[PDB]
């Protein structure tokens, strides 16, 4: 195929008024939005805020339940307690870290667009941080992510701090304070 | 051949829908 | 609601010719098949082969995403390797151990019947080992699985061997010995 | 009023769509 990768959100300044085109991007999820309706998805690379919303489609209860089943294994995988309705999750960052491997359709028209999910890996924050220790576009974007977390919890008003993390690893304090040093 | 008319056919209206979807409610606006 | 539990595939013969009824049971994922217009996922208790055949229904583009997604979930989540088109796994627990709690919803007409999948909570191996040893039907049904998984270990015909278990945890191999004695 | 009639033909074609599949392709005969 021809599945262009987005660094960026601004990327799309660039893309078509009208045309389908199937992007990719790595990002932290950070926010839920879960209608009978529809569902969007939230992320942020944090170059601080939401930046990607994507979107999960989807008209009868045939798909709704897809979307639901969806919804509930990403939220497991990551460890993040669901009441399974409207649901909505906000700065899960703040409390947990979920890296993303996202592939998306870009879809516009007259100019306005909409990213429809394809597809998301979530990434274990283990091998994340491997991976940047040991150690293209993914790590690029991993690199940056992790950088941008970094300075915002250098920040004092920032409300992101690694210590408040449920999952705040004696690993994690490792890898942060070993990563400060490269700074 | 068969298999082939309904994926065509399927991807055809797929891409309307999605299109139409922009339309109506984009997540995006300019 | 009402959603009545099922502890085996038999219980089906006293539901409705023609009825649609909510279910659950509890069971280990053994085979996967997804193909561009159907997915079926094959669960089995061990009572030794596939019991529970779930149907993910999906017509348009867009339900079979997120039948995809659904399916790469689930997939990462046990540590399944999925390539990502007909795709086919079959007896799953000879080489992982996925327990799962699923709710589904039972469909039938002329007396024949289809269990459509509304939910699928993957339960980890350490708190199903857990649940058992610090200690209801989800616990009688977790007991019984892993009662007839020690039988099909004993038996030397049977292709069934914890040791082959790509996961076989030090802890795996303690609750298993330990286990042995209540028989 | 809306979110209601709504709800009520989702359910509505649903309800259709599970008992029509299983009608032409059930996944367990007898």
């Amino acid at each position: 195929k021809n599945r262009i990768f987005v660094s960026s959100s601004k990327d799309f300044e660039g893309y078509p008024s009208k045309a389908i085109v199937p992007v990719q991007f790595v990002a932290l999820l950070t926010s839920i939005h879960l209608t009978e309706t529809k569902c969007l998805l939230g992320f942020s690379n944090f170059e601080q805020e939401d930046q990607y919303l994507i979107k999960l489609k989807f008209k009868d209860r045939g798909s709704e339940r897809l979307a639901r089943i969806t919804i509930s294994l990403l939220c497991q995988y990551f460890d993040i307690e669901l009441p399974d309705p409207t649901v909505i999750l906000r700065d899960i960052h703040l409390e947990r870290l979920c890296f993303s491997s996202c592939k998306a359709l870009y879809v516009s028209k007259h100019g306005n667009y909409t990213l429809f999910l394809e597809d998301i890996k979530p990434l274990d924050l283990v091998s994340v941080i491997s991976t940047i220790s040991t150690k293209c576009d993914l790590n690029n974007s991993l690199v940056d992510i992790f950088n941008n977390l970094i300075e915002m919890n250098r920040d004092e008003k920032n409300r992101f701090k690694f210590v408040k993390l449920i999952h705040y690893d004696i690993e994690l304090k490792k890898f942060v304070q070993d990563q400060q040093k490269v700074l | 051949p068969l298999k082939l008319q309904s994926r065509k056919l399927r991807y055809a209206n797929d891409v309307q829908d999605l299109l139409d979807d922009v339309e109506n409610s984009p997540v995006v606006a300019t």
